């Protein structure tokens, strides 16, 4: 289970994709995930939400023509979602948030 | 799940986020930003949902309000079962 800031950040930079324990929000739903039930680990044990497009709505991450962002949950094991996220660009810039996107830190 | 916004009681953007936090039963860590709102509509909030937003224009003045409404519409576009009533 690679779900820590550094393990996932290293993985992304080394393999240019997320570790196998990640699934998108649509995929999860497909398995029976109901966010308000907090039942992700019941329907997809060992999985964490990750890989969806990140629209950087407050414009806090750096933009560039051709650059798209995506995000993944960090430190999740089971129950309801937490406030930690890893943010990664199409050109492999990596940021983290531990405060539900109020602030970001560049980590790669 | 029904959420009511009394647009005339919204005196700032913080007011808006605070109302949303209560009305949508958002997480205590709720970020009070548009990215945090998107995350919650798509990976927290209970559906079906009814958003009743009164005096939209007064709230608009005071905040903002439009950007937030826009997140609700994208979430719906994408399939979330959200009914939006603009009174």
């Amino acid at each position: 289970v690679i779900n820590t800031f550094d393990g996932v950040a290293d993985y992304l930079q080394t393999y240019h994709k997320l570790p196998d324990n990640y699934i998108t929000k649509s995929e999860a739903q497909a398995l029976g995930w109901v966010a308000s039930k907090g039942n992700l680990a019941d329907v997809a044990p060992g999985k964490s939400i990750g890989g969806d497009i990140f629209s950087n709505r407050e414009g806090k991450l750096p933009g560039k023509s051709g650059r798209t962002w995506r995000e993944a949950d960090i430190n999740y094991t089971s129950g309801f979602r937490n406030s930690d996220r890893i943010l990664y660009s199409s050109d492999w810039l990596i940021y983290k948030t531990t405060d539900h996107y109020q602030t970001f830190t560049k980590i790669r | 799940k029904k959420a009511v916004i009394n647009g005339e009681q919204i005196r700032s953007i913080s007011d808006l986020h605070q109302t949303l936090k209560k009305e949508l039963a958002l997480p205590e860590y709720y970020g009070e930003n548009l990215d945090a709102l998107w995350d919650a509509l798509t990976g927290w909030v209970e559906y079906p949902l009814v958003l009743e937003w009164r005096q939209f224009e007064q709230s608009k003045q005071l905040t903002g309000a439009e950007s937030v409404l826009q997140v609700f519409r994208e979430a719906k576009a994408e399939g979330a079962d959200i009914t939006i009533i603009l009174s």
